[PDB]
RNA sequence: UGAUUCAUAAUAACUUUUCGAAUCGCAUGGCCUUGUGCUGGCGAUGGUUCAUUCAAAUUUCUGCCCUAUCAACUUUCGAUGGUAGGAUAGUGGCCUACCAUGGUUUCAACGGGUAACGGGGAAUAAGGGUUCGAUUCCGGAGAGGGAGCCUGAGAAACGGCU
RNA sequence: GAAACUGCGAAUGGCUCAUUAAAUCAGUUAUCGUUUAUUUGAUAGUUCCUUUACUACAUGGUAUAACUGUGGUAAUUCUAG
């Protein structure tokens, strides 16, 4: 089968087609999230520790995490689960997923290197893939660059230069949750609106109570005369 | 000498859409169905606007001939005519180029084809190309 | 079935909108709003059909999205906003104000009022009740909750709402000898004074209304709207004053007015 | 209010504690300890409760074709009612538990047929009638047959799912 | 401004008359027997766990799509790491 191996701390990943099934009975009858040692997997993966994180069988059905059961069953999959993307709100689909137990009917395993071995793999460790996006929220930039509570995050924004041959410019994202005078003005407006709303309601209540007292005194005057 | 003698009945001034709207009665004896070019020119000269701020539509000519009755609009400016006037009738008057789209069937077929792709389809196209290469 | 309806068929529209039978299968279903669906007039029907200011519904939308129309002092850019009875429609361009009052045939009339009268409206009290924190409120016929009313205001009274600050300027009681605007039924649009109110505890209090030509008619109290004293109405009445001439006197008026 | 244990208020607490703006645009005024300090406009979108509107659900009275070669039907397994609970958005045998033995019928119940969706209406027009109404408007019901449910204010939805 | 997340709509319309004989439906009531998005109007100074133990309000947190990259299936508006 193929081994989709990913080394996430450089973000890099590649596939090794491993034939000669003496090497891949080390994977058999082991679930997802279980760790294996790479010496039995090969001489090139010597000292490495993989964690089985997923896989696809023949006929392409994915390994659902933590089913049991090295065969395929049809599950009623819901929202926020693997192996299903709902096309409506509240739509559940009876799809067939393949179990978490690794068997010989897999076409590809998914492995994550949780421990680098002795030798350096030619497509997993020597190469580093950069992250596509830097942080965008203010305090996420602050904890990315480790600054402080009070600092200008505007000066620490990761900018990327876009070159169209003749014209080169830079683009920076936005600072979501950025403390701005517009936000302070909006907060102040809401506080002032609550305060003057309560003041105007109390003034209307006091004026109405004066009216009620006047009508009560008039009614008492027009009743005591009788 | 041909006595086109256009007149405008039922005049309503509309500042809401910034125009004057009226019924165009065209008395054209010894003439059949004058044109809308002549009607727009001769309404432009009587309402003093411009040719391109005057809009005419209607003109069902009376049985037996010699009279055509329609509707007319004279906008306060050409920009206010292009803002408020339908695109088909701007295309009629030459104020707008006709948009060249696909037909209705190919537009809806393209939409239903694009409903089957989640995302931009760059990854899907790369996977399909690589897998169909082997 | 299965949910709220969103289409109004033409021929299922209210008859007083005077929509032509042909030219489309559908009628403008009014939005939810201050007035009931069959007792309101949408802005597309007012602008396109009554005032003739727009030829299409596309032009009604083009009028409203420039914030030209305003109903009761607020802009109301909806095409099918339910402008009903007593509603003041101000068009700031063209400098004119309309009050949506019925004509005597039972139809909303194009009635131009002044800018002084456009600064207020009248509202029939639907309920007087105590709200939360013990605060009295009054509900008018156009859905307005008005807090802290006069304690003498009861149901079937008429308040005068100021349309800028929506308060009660004054009010009119429901007594015998006060003007009525009939807002429902086959006597809709008629104006007269209350002779007396017939009680009927259990349901449907009746009102005996007499107009200026001494023609008495009986109307349910849901359809009675007080508009002022004997004479001197608080609103400006439309042309015709709610008299309901018969059809013989109507053709007599037409032959006496078209012959010059 | 025709009428209430209504509206509403108060007291003692209760709560896998509900809401009480960490949202967006445009304009950038005003004041004096000139700090990018304090204030500040027109809106948009949210949001609790009441009212309104659009509704929905249930419901009173009265009205339906032919058939007795259909005279008794209902009550096992809710049929009529009472009490209490559960359930519901809510009334209610809607369901459950315990009691009572009721309820409908020659003024046609119950059953059978319908080549029956009901109505506004249509044809024929002395008057009365007779016949039609799947069909452009209103209401119902259904998405091949049944059943079950998700999401949602609203569906037992089928150009939603099992 | 594609994509995608979120929001709203998808419950309307349209079709058909199979079921259905106090059932639907019609006129008439009732909700003092209820739910109600939206619209419209009104509405919220009280937020402290057992105050003499508060943790930013010039404003808290992570976790995901789109995207990148590696794939499986002959195939689906399949989707996995
Ligand atoms: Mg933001
Ligand atoms: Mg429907
Ligand atoms: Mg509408
Ligand atoms: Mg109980
Ligand atoms: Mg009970
Ligand atoms: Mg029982
Ligand atoms: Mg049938
Ligand atoms: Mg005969
Ligand atoms: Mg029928
Ligand atoms: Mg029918
Ligand atoms: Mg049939
Ligand atoms: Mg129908
Ligand atoms: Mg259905
Ligand atoms: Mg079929
Ligand atoms: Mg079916
Ligand atoms: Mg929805
Ligand atoms: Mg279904
Ligand atoms: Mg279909
Ligand atoms: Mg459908
Ligand atoms: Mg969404
Ligand atoms: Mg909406």
């Amino acid at each position: 089968m193929k081994l989709n191996i990913s080394y996430p701390v450089n973000g890099s990943q590649k596939t090794f087609e491993i034939d000669d099934e003496h090497r891949i009975r080390v994977f058999f009858d082991k679930r997802i999230g279980q760790e294996v040692d790479g010496e039995a997997v090969g001489d090139e993966f010597k000292g490495y520790v993989f964690k089985i994180s997923g896989g696809n069988d023949k006929q392409g059905f994915p390994m659902k995490q933590g089913v049991l059961l090295p065969t395929r069953i049809k599950l009623l999959l819901t929202k926020n689960v693997s192996c299903y993307r709902p096309r409506r709100d509240g739509e559940r689909k009876r799809k067939s997923v393949r179990g978490a137990i690794v068997g010989p009917d897999l076409a590809v395993l998914a492995l994550v290197i949780v421990k680098k071995g002795e030798q350096e793999l030619e497509g997993l460790t020597d190469t580093t893939v950069p992250k596509r996006l830097g942080p965008k929220r203010a305090n996420n930039i602050r904890k990315f660059f480790g600054l402080s509570k009070e600092d200008d995050v505007r000066d620490f924004v990761i900018r990327r230069e876009v070159t169209k041959g003749e014209k080169t410019y830079t683009k920076a994202p936005k600072i979501q949750r950025l403390v701005t005078p517009q936000r302070l003005q909006r907060k102040r407006h809401q506080r002032a609106l609550k305060v003057r709303n309560a003041q105007a309601q109390r003034e209307a209540a006091a004026e109405y109570a004066q009216l009620l007292a006047k009508r009560l005194s008039e009614r008492k005057a027009e009743k005591a005369e009788i | 000498s041909d006595a086109v003698t256009i007149r405008t009945r039922k005049v309503i001034s509309n500042p809401l859409l910034a125009r004057k709207q009226f019924v165009v009665d065209v008395l054209h004896p010894n003439r059949a169905n004058v044109s809308k070019d002549e009607l727009r020119e001769k309404l432009a000269e009587v309402y003093k606007a411009e040719k391109d701020a005057v809009s005419v539509f209607g003109f069902r000519t009376q049985f037996g001939g010699g009279k055509s009755v329609g509707f007319g609009l004279v906008y306060n400016s050409v920009a206010e005519a292009k803002k408020f006037e339908p695109t088909y009738r701007l295309v009629r008057y030459g104020l707008a180029e006709k948009v060249e789209k696909a037909s209705r069937q190919q537009r809806k077929q393209k939409k239903n084809r694009d409903k089957k792709i989640f995302g931009t389809g760059k990854r899907l196209a790369k996977k399909v190309a690589r897998r169909n290469a082997d | 079935a299965r949910g709220p309806k969103k289409h109004l068929k033409r021929l299922a529209a209210p008859h007083h909108w005077l929509l032509d039978k042909l030219s489309g299968c559908y009628a403008p279903r009014p939005s939810a709003g201050p007035h009931k669906l069959r007792e309101s007039l949408p802005l597309i029907v007012f602008l396109r059909n009554r005032l003739k200011y727009a030829l299409n519904g596309r032009e009604v939308k083009a009028i409203l999205m420039q914030r030209h129309v305003k109903v009761d002092g607020k802009v109301r850019t909806d095409t099918t906003y339910p402008a009903g009875f007593m509603d003041v429609i101000t068009l700031d361009a063209t400098n004119e104000n309309f009050r949506l009052v019925y004509d005597v045939k039972g139809r909303f009339a194009v009635h131009r009022i002044t800018d002084e009268e456009a600064s207020y409206k009248l509202g029939k009290v639907k309920k007087v009740q105590l709200g939360k924190k013990g605060v009295p409120y009054v509900v008018t016929h156009d859905g307005r909750t008005i807090r802290y009313p006069d304690p003498n205001i009861k149901v079937n009274d008429t308040v005068k709402i100021d349309l800028a600050s929506g308060k009660i300027t004054d009010f009119i009681k429901f007594d015998a000898g006060k003007l009525v605007y009939v807002t429902g039924g086959r006597n809709l649009g008629r104006i007269g004074t209350i002779v007396h109110k017939e009680r009927h505890d259990g349901g449907f209090d009746l009102v005996h209304i007499k107009d200026s030509l001494d023609n008495t008619f009986v109307t349910r109290l849901n359809n009675v709207f007080v508009i002022g004293e004997q004479g001197k109405p608080y609103i400006s009445l439309p042309k015709g004053k709610g008299i309901k001439l018969s059809i013989a006197e109507e053709r007599d008026r037409r032959r006496a007015q078209q012959g010059l």
